[PDB]
């Protein structure tokens, strides 16, 4: 991430503001509907629209992404526990991070009229790719 | 495999798309977000900044052609393979574009639709569009299969 | 699309393959090298170490079935889609395996063939096998298309 | 890369010994034949069997991989110039690093009877994936 990328991700973060957890839940719903293979990681969830479990999980995902942006030059350390979880316990296929990341970008596009410029799109793509790189760094 | 509701989602939104603009927007964002794709567009001149890419008249013109083919696929959802046959020969046998980039351009188009339609681009509408752009990408990749 | 020389490369090597062993070797290496794939094999018991994976009798037995399907595709190179139809329903509609893993298992099989045949596994022979495993992976993914 | 992975990659490196440049050229040939889309990055090469240009290039690729293994805990720094080259100048599609890496593994398999065990295969896959991650870290 370049300085401009950090600037752009911060612009997006600040505009999203306190909607981040709601948008996380929307991104998860977008992923489950668009990429139904991802649903099998959530068998004990009810994934229907308005599910309290998807709402709760989207807040967790958003909080992790905000932690990563708040520590953007130390993301391997910040996301270390979550990288362990996703690889060792959950066995998330690396492909699936590309699917969630796309759905997070679409959600931001759908809520950020002014901010989702081509440059800010590129910066958010790189940020989510960097988060995904850390979260797939622990298979063993 | 679109259901009738999926088909409704897609065609009702596409009727509202500005076909002179959206293809240039998606092609420009492909070149900005996935810069290796600029390798195929050397003749297009200034691609040095995102503003230069998005304002480049050849990017806009070429994107208009690209979207025209998407529109042709939306009109032939049960025969994408024949619809995309000459374009598959072009992109696979002549240009050798890796077909992962067909998937990326489809997802960029989805982002552009989300940005232009906002809340109207609901999670079900997106899912229907994901089936369409995956079908177009697989049809365009037929000559690699 | 195999040429006759490609077809010759493939069938002359496959005649020499130990069909009781090579599928277990490839499945075991998939589970060791791409450990997320262990998610689908919870019932198989000890997968805790590479020796435990490679020596697990259920890995060997299951791999024998997997290779049996590859062998059926090698015998039907012009109709892989019908050959793999029920397996495509199984892997896509029932198991929801991401089809990238079909590509990975094919490439693991290529590595196993390279390791067993050494110099006989020449760059042209590998290229012919890459066309076969890509065709098998695309056929198995048909129900996602 | 775990300590065992570093051990395993070192075992493989030492067995390959002074054949590394020859094996690099073989891996490139395997890639061009198996994945003909990769050929268009080498229009000014003759890619025929026995080409002095492929032989020379395979020695360069092997030398870069040996530099990365010799500096395995500092690979982003060691490969920085090459990461710049591949992204900025050559515009190598990220997919293509997966293709070359597979061909490098097949080449090693074809020449390392004893050493290409399942564990060492996994370690070499992780090493080549780590090299590829650095070489695709500079798109801008
Ligand atoms: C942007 C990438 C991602 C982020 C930041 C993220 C973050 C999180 C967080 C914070 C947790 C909760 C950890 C618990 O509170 O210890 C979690 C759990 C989990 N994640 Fe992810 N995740 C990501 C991608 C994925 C992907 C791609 C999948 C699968 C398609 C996935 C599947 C799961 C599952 C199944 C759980 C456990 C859920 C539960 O049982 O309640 N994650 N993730
Ligand atoms: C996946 C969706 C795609 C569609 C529907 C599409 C469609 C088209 C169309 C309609 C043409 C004009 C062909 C003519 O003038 O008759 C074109 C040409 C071309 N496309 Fe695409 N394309 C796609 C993806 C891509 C991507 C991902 C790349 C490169 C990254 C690419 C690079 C090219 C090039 C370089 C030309 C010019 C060919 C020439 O005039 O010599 N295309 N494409
Ligand atoms: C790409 C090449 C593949 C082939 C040719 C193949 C072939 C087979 C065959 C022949 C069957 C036995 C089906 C029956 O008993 O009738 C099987 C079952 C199964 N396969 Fe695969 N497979 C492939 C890839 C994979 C991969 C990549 C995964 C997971 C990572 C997977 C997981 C499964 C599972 C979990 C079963 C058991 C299904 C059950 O008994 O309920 N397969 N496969
Ligand atoms: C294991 C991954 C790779 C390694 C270690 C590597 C290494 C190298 C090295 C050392 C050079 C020479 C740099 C000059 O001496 O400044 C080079 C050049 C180049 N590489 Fe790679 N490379 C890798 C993957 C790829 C891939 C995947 C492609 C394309 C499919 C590619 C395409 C090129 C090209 C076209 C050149 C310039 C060649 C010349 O014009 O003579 N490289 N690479």
């Amino acid at each position: 991430l370049s300085p401009a990328d950090k600037t752009n991700v911060k612009a997006a973060w600040g505009k999203v503001g306190a909607h981040a957890g709601e948008y996380g839940a929307e991104a998860l719903e977008r992923m489950f509907l668009s990429f139904p293979t991802t649903k099998t990681y959530f068998p004990h969830f009810d994934l229907s629209h308005g599910s309290a479990q998807v709402k709760g999980h989207g807040k967790k995902v958003a909080d992790a992404l905000t932690n990563a942006v708040a520590h953007v030059d130390d993301m391997p350390n910040a996301l270390s526990a979550l990288s362990d979880l996703h690889a060792h316990k959950l066995r998330v296929d690396p492909v699936n991070f590309k699917l969630l990341s796309h759905c997070l970008l679409v959600t931001l596009a759908a809520h950020l009229p002014a901010e989702f410029t081509p440059a800010v799109h590129a910066s958010l793509d790189k940020f989510l790719a960097s988060v995904s790189t850390v979260l797939t760094s622990k298979y063993r | 495999h679109l259901t009738p509701e999926e088909k409704s989602a897609v065609t009702a939104l596409w009727g509202k798309v500005n076909v002179d603009e959206v293809g240039g927007e998606a092609l420009g964002r492909l070149l900005v977000v996935y810069p290796w794709t600029q390798r195929f567009f050397e003749s297009f001149g200034d691609l040095s900044t995102p503003d230069a890419v998005m304002g480049n008249p050849k990017v806009k013109a070429h994107g208009k052609k690209v979207l025209g083919a998407f529109s042709d696929g939306l009109a032939h959802l049960d025969n994408l393979k024949g619809t995309f046959a000459t374009l598959s020969e072009l992109h696979c046998d002549k240009l050798h574009v890796d077909p992962e980039n067909f998937r990326l351009l489809g997802n960029v188009l989805v982002c552009v639709l989300a940005h232009h339609f906002g809340k109207e681009f609901t999670p079900p509408v997106q899912a229907a569009y994901q089936k369409v752009v995956a079908g177009v990408a697989n049809a365009l990749a037929h000559k690699y299969h």
